[PDB]
């Protein structure tokens, strides 16, 4: 029991230090989809015009 | 009763869990070559900008 | 957790993949272009004093 | 049975973390703009070209 209970402080602890880490990493799910064909036409165009 | 019932909820748990399984090693083979693709791809973009 | 974990990986794969197939043609053709473009814009900017 | 799902979620966010610079809407979306400024700017010179070929 004394084990288990020691084992979950530190996985919170643990866990609770890489979600502050990547607060720039959980902001609003616009459609990745969406900014890859962006960026699909863009290359394409920078690839033609060089 | 207690454990009755919680056992059987599991079983039937893990009888879900197991067709799920099967379903997804039918694609997996081919992972040995992730981590040099991320990192090709990181640097061609790092040329790029 | 391995169902999990799978499911993620192969979301990634994805996005490396797509990526990679735009990447390639223009990071070819860079080191001709900069070289290129420098030289031009050195012998334009000579014009302007 | 707690310390699974907390690890689970550690786990999660750890392969997250590793992969946002190339995965990453916000990431992704810089350097489409840096892209999107030097076609504008080729256009133009490609545009002009006779002009700058006299000068």
């Amino acid at each position: 029991m004394s084990n288990s209970v020691e084992a979950l402080l530190e996985i919170s602890s643990s866990l609770k230090a890489l979600k502050e880490e990547c607060v720039d990493l959980c902001s609003s799910v616009t459609d990745g989809d969406k900014v890859i064909q962006s960026l699909r036409l863009a290359l394409t165009d920078f690839h033609q015009l060089t | 009763q207690l454990l009755i019932k919680q056992i059987r909820d599991m079983r039937s748990e893990h009888v879900a869990l197991q067709n799920q399984q099967k379903l997804a090693e039918k694609v997996d083979r081919k992972i040995s070559d992730k981590d040099e693709n991320i990192q090709k791809t990181r640097c061609m973009w790092n040329t790029i900008m | 957790r391995d169902l999990t974990l799978l499911q993620r990986e192969e979301r990634l794969r994805d996005l490396i993949e797509k990526q990679d197939e735009v990447l390639t043609p223009v990071v070819t053709s860079k080191d001709p272009f900069k070289d290129n473009y420098t030289t031009f814009a050195t012998a334009l900017d000579s014009t302007r004093h | 049975a707690e310390i699974n799902q907390k690890s689970l979620e550690l786990e999660l966010l750890r392969l997250e973390k590793e992969t946002a610079d190339i995965t990453h809407p916000l990431y992704l979306g810089q350097k489409h703009q840096a892209l999107q400024a030097m076609n504008s700017h080729l256009e133009a010179v490609l545009r002009e070209k006779r002009s700058l070929r006299q000068r």
